[PDB]
């Protein structure tokens, strides 16, 4: 209970919010302050709080909205543009506009940071033993899309189309041929195909 | 002889809620004092839609039980009551013990009966001006 | 000359229950005092539907035994009475000794006769304002 | 019986906002004192359009909740309310804690209820001449 | 019920500005005292066209915000408001802090509200005879 | 009986609930508390209580609903998505979104936890001695579905379609052939079938 005083005025009666599990709460500053972790916050700076239970705000902190983590099954991934420079939960440095993916091997659940942008959920591309596909603009060893080029993927294999990439004509099926059937086919560029011992 | 179809004309797009005969102004100024602004702009609209949907469900249950006949889910309006009950039972878990802390009663059955006006309101309770400011 | 078909017009979808001539408001404010909110939101609606169905069955048995003729299951309304008795006999086992603890009588036969109004109510019992608040 | 189509006739090209029944002159001379000129010419028009859009949304929510039914996004006017809510939720992050510093309330729910006129205004608050200069 | 098309009949060839209801004579003799001749013959006409265009834009914004709805750029008159705002935002950078030095207010929002006449004018300010010489 | 007092006020008269056998009761916290087992509970945190009899709540605990255990016959199993990280009654660690099955060899009755999600009851797939089936996306030795592949199951055998798996074309029947009957059949991939001694 509260006993009043002459020089102290009660402004309002603030009420806590309940952070359930696999959630988080976004709340900005109204003034240059510190948070409960003891980190400086400038005005307007938003951050997340990830403690489960009743969460009572502070006097300058504002509660905007509750955020719920996304569940990542083996057949889905998470496409995330960066909003500015930070380091994520895995601890790699991102830059503004940089896009990447989050998979199950990282986390089973990911709550989208205030420094990230959910662009969409990427379902897995799976190829049977009788299927192949041609990836447009594949991602090279430097992590950057190689524009203009292509890459042919064949076999019992499943993978995610990383951002930038695109399938040319969908999941395609391989040409099986009897001994009564043949293919006529032209070369676009000088090539070498040593299927057997010869070339 | 309450308006039945006129409620479904005012049915929202998701399942949330004169036809109620209650002081709207006065209830909003009552909840303004208790600190609903500190729950976030997004949060206070969700809470007000929750309380309005519980009020509509209590009005429906009062209409039904005068003839005798979260658990509430006539066949012609069973769909709206079903989707309203499913909208209630999802977002209620975000708010444990919210009717004591907002000073409305023990639980939602105690709160909506007092706010509807069929049950008495004690002097130790500040809910006396929600039915009498409409009388002034 | 009670309404018979008008009851079946108000028959619910599962088998639970003016046409009753009883203080609805007053009974709900009576059960609000005794602590029905502590049984869960889901639980209190199940209990209120149980008590309403027992009230309808007691009204039916009073209508029948004036002409002389859980065990109650006319041929034209035998289906609704059968499904109502089957709805009663399933959920009654969840609540052993609930009419003493809610202060309504010894068992359901003692409770529904007092709540219907054909049998006397003692001064040591708090059930005097369920028939007289409708007289005021 | 408020004008509904007449609001959409005055709908702006981007999603920003008599039909409001409020002292316009007096509110502009009130905000002139508090130092809105120091936010830039571009900034003050953005802030005034923000406050007008919040006022229209509060008028809409008051119109809806009398019948019971940032989170606000009838099916026939759902598009304008959706684009207005998206215009609100984008530019609000530029202004943290702006309603205390402009002396209008705690947050926007406290501010628009006082500016609309359905909730009381204290003597310690300077918002007494926004409803009474229109009374003179 | 202000003249709308009659303004576009008086629209200039480049985008610069009764239909205004303001003392023209008196404002020109007011600005004659403050030393507008020392800005060059070419300069004073550019400044007067700037102030007239800001006055027309403030009259437009007052007309709009009574219904609630440099940043100002109805669909039928959007072209003239767009080209007027582009004419304003180009030549305003030639004159930093010109409304204090010409004794009209803090910035253009403070100046045009006082010159239009909807906001009070202090006794320490010499702008009292721009609305009262028209009253004599 | 209760003798009153000047500074103590009776708020309400709470009534117990009756937990019958093969049931459980779900009840959350209204405030940071402890339960009857003596474990910390944050606000909003739900849990189950599995003692048979009259169960009287505490002052902060709330009774939401009664839950009844599911009975598992030999011809049915239970499909359960996980809601967050926990360890079940068998004592294995689950992760968010992870799905699995419960069979009779685990328990005869299972009461669905608050950290679990009943997706449905899976009836047994049984194959006669004249029946076969082709499982789409079979579950490998690592417990993960092998996407794109297939697996042919034949014989007097009964089993459960684990989550992810699917029958291709239903329960199929085997080709029995007289000596007046033959099959023409093509190879899709290079294969080796040594039915007899030769290959």
């Amino acid at each position: 209970t509260y006993i009043p005083r002459k020089e102290v005025e009660v402004v309002e009666i603030i009420q806590a919010t309940i952070i359930r599990q696999n959630q988080a709460l976004r709340l900005r500053a109204r003034k240059e302050c510190w948070d409960r972790d003891g980190k400086e916050r400038v005005t307007g700076e938003e951050w997340l709080v990830t403690t489960v239970g009743a969460y009572l705000p502070a006097v300058f902190e504002e509660v905007l909205d509750l955020v719920d983590a996304v569940i990542l099954t083996e057949k889905t991934a998470l496409h995330l543009r960066a909003r500015r420079n930070f380091r994520d939960f895995r601890g790699v440095s991102r830059r503004t506009g940089e896009e990447w993916l989050v998979t199950v091997q990282d986390t089973e659940a990911h709550v989208p940071d205030v420094h990230e942008e959910v662009l969409g959920v990427v379902p897995i591309t799976t190829l049977g033993p009788h299927n192949y596909c041609v990836i447009l603009d594949p991602v090279g060893p430097d992590g950057k899309n190689q524009l203009g080029q292509k890459r042919v993927v064949k076999g019992e294999k499943s993978f995610f189309l990383q951002p930038g990439e695109q399938l040319e004509q969908g999941i395609q099926d391989v040409y099986v041929l009897s001994e009564q059937q043949g293919l006529l086919l032209r070369a676009l560029q000088p090539l070498e195909e040593g299927e057997d011992e010869e070339k | 002889a309450v308006p039945w179809t006129e409620l479904l004309s005012l049915q929202t797009e998701d399942g949330f809620w004169l036809i109620l005969n209650l002081n709207t102004n006065g209830l909003h100024s009552f909840l303004k004092q208790k600190g609903i602004q500190s729950l976030g702009v997004k949060g206070r609209e969700c809470l007000l839609d929750l309380i309005a949907t519980m009020l509509v469900l209590q009005f429906i249950r009062t209409r039904l039980e005068k003839e005798g006949i979260m658990k509430m889910d006539i066949p012609w309006a069973f769909e709206a009551i079903k989707q309203a009950s499913e909208w209630v039972r999802r977002t209620e878990g975000q708010y444990p013990s919210i009717c004591p802390r907002l000073e409305l009663g023990n639980d939602w059955d105690s709160a909506t009966k007092q706010l509807l006006g069929l049950q008495p309101i004690s002097t130790v309770s500040p809910l006396h001006r929600v039915l009498h400011y409409s009388q002034g």
